[PDB]
RNA sequence: UUAAUUGCGAUAACGAACGAGACCUUAACCUACUAAAUAGGGUUGCUGGCACUUGCCGGUUGACUCUUCUUAGAGGGACUAUCGGUUUCAAGCCGAUGGAAGUUUGAGGCAAUAACAGGUCUGUGAUGCCCUUAGACGUUCUGGGCCGCACGCGCGCUACACUGACGGAGCCAGCGAGUACAACCUUGGCCGAGAGGUCUGGGUAAUCUUGUGAAACUCCGUCGUGCUGGGGAUAGAGCAUUGUAAUUAUUGCUCUUCAACGAGGAAUUCCUAGUAAGCGCAAGUCAUCAGCUUGCGUUGAUUACGUCCCUGCCCUUUGUACACACC
């Protein structure tokens, strides 16, 4: 589509219609919508990005973490252990591979799968330690939508990590499996299992 | 020119260090200039602290 | 935690009480006035003094104030 | 059934709890916006969030 | 790219220099399972024998085994350098050898009992079973197991 | 003389100096064309000004970037800033005001760092801590 | 004190080859830029030398 | 139009130049190859047992083309990474000097590398012509 | 140490003819193919997983989506 | 209200002093000034190659010119500036915008009264008293020890692997430091597989090591869940370096044996943004030796932005049979 001539020859697919920013030049941010109304404004699909990698000051004020792209937050939560803590290009590559894998399985544009898994895997009611020492009590409370997003990301990445540990499957494949299973309500997913079990604890401790 | 040094002369106490330093500024100048006036300039206007050195390089 | 301790407040009070006709609403003009009419040693203190002087000038313009 | 309801906070009533980590807000339902509850939240909230509640008769009690 | 690999010939167990070795590992790392042979030495020996590096030990043929075995008993004949050998300069007879599965442990034992008989501080330390190479023992090796 | 300007873009310790001239659409970094930026996964980061603005905006403009200092990704962000700021400065200097403001609107509405240098830089270390803000362990007994 | 044996040990290097230039001590020496003053005397005389606490 | 090695992706250029030098019979390999770690940091010889020397020569020639001029010890600093020092922290360990010296002399024999007046070795006109020729070969190989 | 895993060989270190017909028959019908997916079905050791996975790029039995190292992403040819 | 005995104020209190703040160093921002063959750039020379169109990537201490980056001087800049909320409408807080910067802009340096029987006579030719002062507790020489090992504890380092190990290839910094009456930093060229050796040449330093071409990292392959190609402790043999001297292995290198280790109980440590963490480099120890420390930079987050629940701290009120003060 109108290949611009230059002394430097950028590839055609990089020049085609680039008022149409895609995530990895593969997935469209349009067509992706949040099913739940509570967690909208805490999942950032609105702003297009060409990479899931931005040196954004997303930890200066209190609530800017919401404005960070959701895929970027997933990347930042992948790079979580002492052995691999600063490595983020590795996390970006893992996320890219996971997105391609999810595109392969049930095409369902993988950003929508990511969003749906995050929506489903976040608990809606939780407990807090309120017992006055002598009697141990957990008091059922509600969770902020921002904490719902944070917790969903946390268990998704934790399940991917524990699945990949000393296992044949790559981290990208295990993350894709967890995201796919949490896109539906499949209890085989670790993140959704923790969500359900925590919620039923909180129900048991009204 | 920096030296780190432990404050305590006897090792006892919470680990506390300090850093002493000077700074040296150089500001070299070269002239495509006649002979006698240059040497007179070098031999005049001398302030303690600043050290002047002259290289003919001819 | 910006509270503008004794020195800036007292200096700005004296500045207003001795130079109200010359002071203006604008921070930069009052900054130059602080430079010319008062010998503030540093320049951060000068800037704080001019800022509080502008604030007190604005309060006075709104109406009459104590002190 | 699945009586999952939503509630938009209209005001935040400080932070409570012995831990100091939970907060208390006044939520108003998406329906019947004249019907409000006081509810405990565990996490960062501000005027505008939409909490999800599995209850509607519960009211928040200060945690000690 | 791939081969059916002639069902009925791929060995699964081998006996090279009177030690059993499972043949399904890569050749070099299968050879590594014999005492006195490591990954570097086995890699070089397999390189000199011209057998494929990426081959599996259980599928290489018999005379390949014999050529490999011959190579790794008189290494200096096959241009294996004076260095890179296990036991060089050989302080019994001065001829740089390379100790192998039973020979390695046996000859280490004769050297140990020589150090015991020689009444060297190193030898008596070996006899006692304590650390030898001169490292602190106040806080290390604090249980035998 | 050829209409030409020189701008720069910085990261933590990276620095990309970009010379922009009225060329033939020629974008090289360290003498190599932009398509071969090494980390290859932040490559889209350095195309970002190109695609945000549109290549046809600078088809008769040539770009030469020398990037030094800092690690890989810091260098990449330095090139990003250098290219964006060079485009903006050139348009201001020799093209028009409206074009420059349109470029700034396209840029600053996306990754504000594209025209504004990052202010975050490392914190000096302190004694009694192996990190800039961390501390040693305590025995207590 | 036979001259062959008295003070015969070499002292070209090591801990005791050089002294404090202030106290004659061999512990806690500062060899940076040939100061050769031990640490405590350095802390004492730094301002006279030209060294100041600055940051 | 014209093309230099700066216009081609690196890894492809080293791979193709190594393949071309392996195809022709020139650039004699030292007889001590197949036996050498290529660096004290490394703990095994190259996985590609034969032909790795050609790849090293290709990378070296590209490096001399890109830079001003390079000696042997500088190549030692370039190659070679971190040695697993047993139970001690890793450091930087310079690569083997004999291998890079042999690479430089072999490239001298092929005429692609010339002794520079400022010390070290720079690129030669014939070898630089060969380098850009193979860069073009790779570039039109891509598409 | 503690051999409570009780794992077996559990991996075809060498490919056998019947296993070759097996790899070829469900070379399609495996709508997503990777090295881990291949070894999941007990029929490949894992080193020859790459061998069989690379050989399938012979007559276009499967199509590549990304050929990055450390893994592979392959879909059925349609 | 503030981080603040910081302020607004009320007032038997009025004026003041130290501390805090102010203040300096450092980190930003300066297409504004001064300038630069010990820093860079452009044009043009003289060339190399490829393209053939005048163009690209190079080399030259050849010329002219410039200071954007690199430097460092004088200065500028932010004072919560404008606006909107909230505040006895005052001190001030919250938000947005413009900004480089709006946590005191980040980080520090000094840092009050009073005190501890806190440590140091083992830093001092600082030192009172006591001891010794000739076969000496003085000084020097040789050798040994400060490192032993049934055992407990405190900083750490390497690991338990697939987000990986191992091969190649890519190739990116900032603090430093560096020889004279001695022998330092070492380029480059030859040897050796390596450690290393040798021959020359720079550098008393923005000039040379040095663009410290560092690791993590990236790309392509080997490995494939197997205590396994993880882990590298413990040992055997050999080759070198510093050293008057290396055994009780100084340290480096080559081959081999490859142990415990399956994410670790009670318990407990550090930390809210270029922060933690991973990764290394420089400097101080240095004749040789770091797994140490002080600094520096690379990749770079999750979670808070709150509370007095545990441990404490500040002010006030109260009670006390406590004042060597709840030990
Ligand atoms: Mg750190
Ligand atoms: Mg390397
Ligand atoms: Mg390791
Ligand atoms: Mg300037
Ligand atoms: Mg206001
Ligand atoms: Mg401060
Ligand atoms: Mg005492
Ligand atoms: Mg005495
Ligand atoms: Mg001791
Ligand atoms: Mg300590
Ligand atoms: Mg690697
Ligand atoms: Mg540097
Ligand atoms: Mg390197
Ligand atoms: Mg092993
Ligand atoms: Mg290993
Ligand atoms: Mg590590
Ligand atoms: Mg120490
Ligand atoms: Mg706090
Ligand atoms: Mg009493
Ligand atoms: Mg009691």
């Amino acid at each position: 589509f109108v290949p611009v001539e230059l002394a430097t020859t950028i590839p055609v697919e990089i020049q085609q219609a680039q008022q149409e920013i895609k995530l990895f030049n593969k997935w469209s941010f349009e067509d992706v919508e949040v099913k739940d109304a509570s967690l909208v404004d805490y999942i950032q699909i609105s702003k297009p990005i060409y990479v899931a990698h931005t040196a954004g000051r997303y930890a200066n004020k209190r609530f800017r973490k919401a404005q960070c792209p959701i895929v970027e937050r997933l990347t930042n939560s992948l790079m979580m252990n002492g052995r691999n803590n600063g490595k983020k290009l590795k996390a970006v590559r893992i996320v890219k591979h996971t997105l391609e894998i999810i595109n392969v399985l049930t095409d369902q544009n993988p950003l929508q799968v990511v969003v749906d898994a995050i929506i489903n895997s976040g608990p809606r009611e939780d407990t807090t330690r309120v017992g006055g020492g002598g009697a141990a009590r957990r008091q059922a409370v509600d969770v902020s939508p921002l904490r719902r997003v944070n917790q969903s990301i946390a268990l998704l990445t934790i399940g991917a990590r524990e699945a990949a540990f000393r296992n044949i499957k790559t981290i990208a494949e295990t993350l894709a499996e967890e995201l796919i299973n949490a896109a539906k309500g499949s209890s085989t997913s670790y993140a959704i299992k923790k969500k359900d079990e925590l919620e039923r604890v909180a129900k048991s401790n009204r | 020119l920096k030296i780190s040094t432990r404050k305590t002369p006897n090792g006892e106490g919470s680990k506390t260090w300090d850093t002493y330093e000077m700074r040296i500024h150089k500001r070299y100048i070269d002239l495509e200039a006649p002979a006698h006036i240059v040497k007179r300039i070098t031999q005049i206007t001398i302030e303690p602290g600043v050290d002047v050195e002259v290289i003919i390089a001819a | 935690g910006r509270v503008r301790t004794k020195t800036v407040k007292r200096a700005s009070k004296a500045l207003i009480e001795k130079y109200y006709p010359k002071l203006t609403m604008d921070f930069q003009t009052n900054k130059r006035l602080c430079d010319e009419i008062a010998t503030i040693q540093s320049k951060r203190l000068r800037n704080k003094i001019a800022g509080y002087t502008t604030h007190l000038m604005k309060r006075i313009q709104k109406g009459p104030v104590r002190g | 059934k699945t009586p999952v309801t939503l509630a938009k906070v209209i005001k935040v009533l400080g932070r409570t709890g012995s831990r100091g980590g939970v907060t208390q807000v006044r939520v108003e339902f998406l329906e019947d916006t004249t019907r409000t509850i006081v509810r405990n939240v565990k996490g960062p909230v501000r005027e505008g969030d939409i909490l999800v509640l599995m209850e509607s008769e519960r009211e928040a009690r200060r945690l000690r | 790219s791939l081969v059916v690999q002639e069902q009925g010939s791929f060995q699964h167990i081998l006996r090279l220099l009177n030690t059993n070795v499972d043949g399904n590992i890569n050749v070099v790392y299968a050879l590594t399972t014999i005492r006195g042979v490591g990954r570097r030495y086995a890699n070089l020996v397999c390189k000199k024998a011209d057998v494929d590096l990426h081959k599996r030990a259980g599928e290489l043929t018999q005379e390949e085994l014999e050529r490999i075995v011959q190579i790794m008993q008189n290494p200096t004949h096959y241009k294996i350098p004076a260095w890179f050998l296990n036991r060089q300069k050989d302080v019994n007879d001065g001829k740089d050898y390379h100790s192998l599965a039973n020979n390695l442990e046996s000859k280490l034992r004769d050297d140990l009992e020589r150090l015991k008989k020689i009444r060297s501080h190193r030898g008596i330390r070996h006899f006692w079973g304590l650390r030898v190479r001169g490292q602190h023992t106040k806080t290390t090796g604090r249980r035998r197991a | 003389t050829v209409p030409s300007v020189q701008t720069f873009g910085k990261k933590k310790s990276a620095t990309a100096v970009a010379h922009v001239k009225a060329g033939k659409g020629l974008i090289k970094v360290n003498g190599s064309p932009i398509t071969l930026v090494q980390p290859e996964i932040l490559r889209f980061k350095v195309y970002e000004p190109l695609l945000l603005v549109g290549l046809d905006k600078f088809a008769n403009i040539d770009i030469r970037v020398k990037v030094t200092g800092g690690g890989h990704v810091s260098q990449v962000y330095a090139i990003r800033q250098a290219i964006a700021k060079g485009l903006v400065a050139y348009h201001q200097k020799f093209v028009d005001e409206q074009s420059k403001n349109e470029l700034k609107k396209a840029f600053t509405s996306y990754d504000r760092t594209l025209l504004i240098a990052d202010s975050r830089r490392p914190e000096p270390k302190k004694f009694g801590g192996r990190g800039a803000r961390s501390r040693f362990q305590k025995s207590y007994r | 004190a036979h001259e062959n044996v008295w003070y015969s040990h070499p002292r070209k290097f090591g801990k005791g080859s050089r002294q404090c230039r202030i106290s004659g001590s061999h512990s806690g020496l500062i060899r940076k830029y040939g100061l050769n003053i031990d640490r405590q005397s350095f802390r004492e005389k730094a301002n006279d030398i030209g060294f100041y606490k600055y940051r | 139009p014209g093309v230099s090695v700066r216009d081609v992706p690196a890894q492809d250029f080293i791979n193709n130049y190594a393949s071309f030098l392996q195809r022709q019979g020139k650039l004699e390999v030292p007889g001590y190859v197949d036996i050498v770690k290529t660096s004290a940091g490394n703990e095994l010889p190259p996985q590609d047992s034969e032909g790795w020397f050609y790849k090293r020569a290709a990378s070296v020639a590209r490096h001399i083309y890109l830079r001003k001029q390079v000696g042997v010890g500088k190549l030692n600093k370039l190659y070679g990474g971190a040695k697993n020092r047993g139970v001690r922290p890793h450091k930087h360990v310079d690569a083997s000097g004999s291998i890079n010296r042999k690479v430089l002399q072999s490239l001298e024999k092929l005429g692609v590398v010339e002794i520079s007046p400022k010390g070290g070795r720079r690129i030669s006109d014939n070898g630089l012509r060969d380098l850009d020729r193979i860069a073009a070969a790779t570039l039109e190989d891509e598409e | 140490s503690k051999k409570s895993h009780k794992d077996k060989a559990k991996h075809a270190v060498v490919l056998d003819q019947d296993k070759f017909d097996r790899i070829m028959k469900e070379a399609p019908t495996y709508r997503y193919v990777s090295v881990s997916v291949l070894v999941d079905r007990f029929k490949l050791g894992g080193s020859l997983a790459r061998v069989a996975l690379r050989h399938l790029e012979n007559e276009g039995i499967i199509k590549p989506v990304s050929k990055h190292s450390k893994q592979a992403i392959y879909t059925r040819a349609t």
